[PDB]
Order: structure tokens, then sequence, then C-alpha cells
């Protein structure tokens, strides 16, 4: 071999770390959005469960209501 | 005049050695019968004759291609003081081979870090006084 070959392994190597790198911070990212859509999930299951309660109430008075 | 000589050279730093490829040679002067001579090539460090590399011999051609590659294992430190030597024989089968060619490499003038490859002339090898002694006296 020689500096070229040494050089261009470098060089490579660099260009492989950088990609990784990326790659890294796209992981970040993604557990990141999946967290704050996690917690946008938490208050949508909130409410949801809040109608469900008055929904029920509402069907239980109108079916006392009818008869 | 015998003709030229394409080599290559570099140095991998990986394993430690040095890369001697012998590409191939042109325009050597036939020696044999034919019109064509056997040639193959030696190779071996200049600094110390040990362990000496030795091409197979190709038959009746004055543009033999060997496309073959040696290794010496030698650190870096140590290759800056040595010398590369190519010569070129010529075989016979029925006497002594003659040598065709030579050339030798000094390792100081090399530079490593691009793969280094070319044609050099090759020249006649040498054959001086064997005593090497000398006196001194006075005389009145
Ligand atoms: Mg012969």
């Amino acid at each position: 071999m020689a500096l070229s070959e040494i050089e261009t392994r470098h060089s490579e190597i660099i260009k492989l770390e950088n990609s990784i790198r990326e790659l890294h911070d796209m992981f970040m990212d993604m557990a990141m959005l999946v967290e704050s859509q996690g917690e946008m999930i938490d208050r949508i299951e909130y409410n949801v469960e809040h109608a469900v309660d008055y929904v029920e109430r509402a069907v239980s008075d109108t079916k006392k209501a009818v008869k | 005049k015998l003709g030229k000589l394409q080599y290559s050279l570099d140095y991998d730093f990986q394993n430690n050695q040095l890369l001697v490829g012998i590409i191939q040679a042109a325009e050597l002067p036939a020696l044999d019968m034919g019109g064509t001579s056997d040639p193959y090539v030696k190779v071996f460090l200049l600094p110390d004759k040990k362990k000496k590399f030795e091409t197979k011999v190709h038959r009746k051609t004055l543009n033999p291609v060997f496309n073959e590659q040696f290794t010496f294992k030698v650190p870096y430190s140590e290759l800056g003081g040595k010398t590369l030597v190519m010569a070129v024989y010529d075989f016979d089968r029925f006497s002594k081979h003659d040598i065709i060619g030579e050339f030798k490499v000094p390792m100081n003038t090399v530079d490593f870090g691009h793969v280094t490859e070319e044609w050099r002339d090759l020249q006649s090898a040498e054959k001086e006084q064997e005593k090497l002694g000398d006196i001194c006296f006075s005389l009145r």
C-alpha cells in the first residue's frame, strides 16, 4: 500500500462515521416525536373517557325518561 | 543496449513489508541460438544478499512478461538505508547462466506513499584489484 491507500481508508471511514451519526440523530428524533405524541394520546384518552361517562349518564337519563 | 525493465515498488505499512513487483522487460539482446534468449530475473535486497528471489524461466522471448511479486519483511526504519537489486539473467541448460543486465535502486531516492511503477534502462554488471592493501615506508 501507500499513503494514498491509508488516506482513502481514513476518508471512507470518516464518511461511515458521519452516516452513522445521521442514523443516530434520526433515532433520537424518532424517540422524541413518539414520546410527545404519547402525551397527546394521554390527553386524547382522557377526553374520550370523560365523553364516555357523559354519554352513559345521558343514555341512562333518557332511558328512564321515555318509559 | 540490452533493453529496459518495467517494475513496481511500494511499501505496506500495515504489515511492515516491502512489496516489489516484477512487471516485465523489453528489447533484451539475444544471446541464444533461435534468435531469442531465455530470460529470468533475480531480485534481492541490495544491502544484504540474503534470501534472493528468482522469477520463473521464460522460454525464447526478448520481451518476457513475468508479472510476479515478492515480499521483503523489513521494518520501515531499516528500509531507508537499504537498496534493491534487480538483475536479468539468461538461462542456459549446459553452462553458466550469463547475466544480461542489472539495476540498483537506493531506498532514500524512493518515495513511498504513492504506488511506484517505472521503466528503467538496464546496464552491464560490474566485474577492481583484489588485495586492496597498502604498505608505507621511507627511503633515504
Ligand atoms: Mg538458453
